[PDB]
Parts: C-alpha cells; structure tokens; sequence
C-alpha cells in the first residue's frame, strides 16, 4: 500500500515504482 | 587512478541488495528521466516509532584494494516539514561494513557489521524545495581499511529518517 511521504522533489516526476 | 568496485547509480537496479525487514523499510524506486533509468533506495517511516531498517550491498570482491573510499549522494527531509510529523523523525542514518571470506547469502547478520560513521546531511530538503522542483543532493565520503579478507559488504541503517540514496560509489586508488 505504502502511503508514506515523498522523499525528495524527484518524486514529483511521475512513473515511480517500488 | 580510481578503480570502481561498486556503483549503485549505474547498476540498472539489478544488484540484489538485501533489506531487513522484508519490504516495509528500505525500498528500491525506479523511474526513467531524460530517457535514462534512475534508481533511489528510499525510506521515510517518520510517523511510526522504533524504526530499525537495514540495507545490505551485494558482496564485493576486494582484490588488490586495501583502503576503500565510499562516496554517497542522498537527500534528507526536514523533520518539521511533515504535516502531522512525529518525534520519532531523525535527520541522520548509519554506515557500516563487514569483511568476510564467505558470502552470507540471505541471513542478514547485522551483528557482524562494524559502524563506519553517522551520516549527516549538509543540505536538508524543506517544503520550499518541492515548490521549486529542485533537489538538494548531499555528497559524503568515508574511508575504511586496511581490508585483508576476500570481500566485504556495506550496510545502511535507518532509525526513522526520510532518506533517499541516489549514489553509492565504492573505489580504491591505484597510482
Ligand atoms: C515513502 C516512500 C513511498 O513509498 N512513497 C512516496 N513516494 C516517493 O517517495 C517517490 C519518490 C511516492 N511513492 C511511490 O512511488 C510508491 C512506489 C510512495
């Protein structure tokens, strides 16, 4: 589920997978 | 002059680092930017307390290397920038290593690791920087040796910071 906060501004760029 | 033993930013996300515990904790994040794949090892469990999150490298064959240089680039987010935001939040993480003649494979073995240092950011990420869409990249370097065994691991412990590793470069110097 991971609803944790954004680590840095790079996260604003869409498409991140975990 | 620098012989590279490990290079996380270049390794296309395929090194099979080991996380303890499980998949809560450090998380491998992938995106493509400027038609170049990009990897961050990230953890940000600042809300719940008692965080003990470990990340271990692949085993590195030391070879000729007797002193290694560990260059890290990372972000750390300001503990006051969390709407809500706990008193479990921290702004440092710990760097460890372990020498062995033997792969551990999959039993993590934190007890065999030696602390190199507390890693602290010169540049803390604040809510302003999300607005500018600009990254404060910390660069820190530590040295360890002499190394005398077949190989070594690096490990990272998070105890409740909001950290992203962008680069972990391990080298030795040949003159
Ligand atoms: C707490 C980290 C996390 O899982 N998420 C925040 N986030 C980022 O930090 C992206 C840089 C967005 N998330 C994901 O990408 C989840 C895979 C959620």
């Amino acid at each position: 589920a991971r609803d944790c906060p954004l680590v840095n501004p790079l996260c604003l760029h869409p498409g991140w997978t975990c | 002059k620098e012989v590279v033993l490990l290079d996380f930013a270049a390794a296309g996300g395929e090194l099979g680092w080991l996380t303890h515990p499980y998949g809560k904790g450090w998380d491998l994040m992938q995106n493509i930017m400027n038609d170049m794949p990009i990897y961050m090892y990230s953890v940000c469990n600042v809300m719940s307390g008692d965080q003990d999150n470990w990340l271990r490298t692949n085993w590195v064959y030391r070879g000729e290397a007797e002193r290694i240089f560990i260059e890290l680039k990372f972000t750390v987010r300001d503990c006051n920038s969390f709407p809500g935001g706990a008193s479990s939040c921290k702004e440092t993480f710990n760097l460890y290593y372990a020498e062995s003649d033997l792969d551990y494979g999959t039993n993590f073995q934190k007890r065999l690791f030696t602390k190199i240092d507390t890693i602290a950011p010169d540049e803390i990420t604040v809510s302003s920087d999300f607005e500018a869409r600009h990254v404060k990249l910390n660069v820190e370097e530590r040295s360890v040796g002499p190394l005398t065994r077949k190989g070594f691991y690096l490990a990272f412990q998070d105890i409740g910071a909001c950290v992203a590793l962008l680069s972990v470069r391990v080298y030795y110097k040949k003159c």
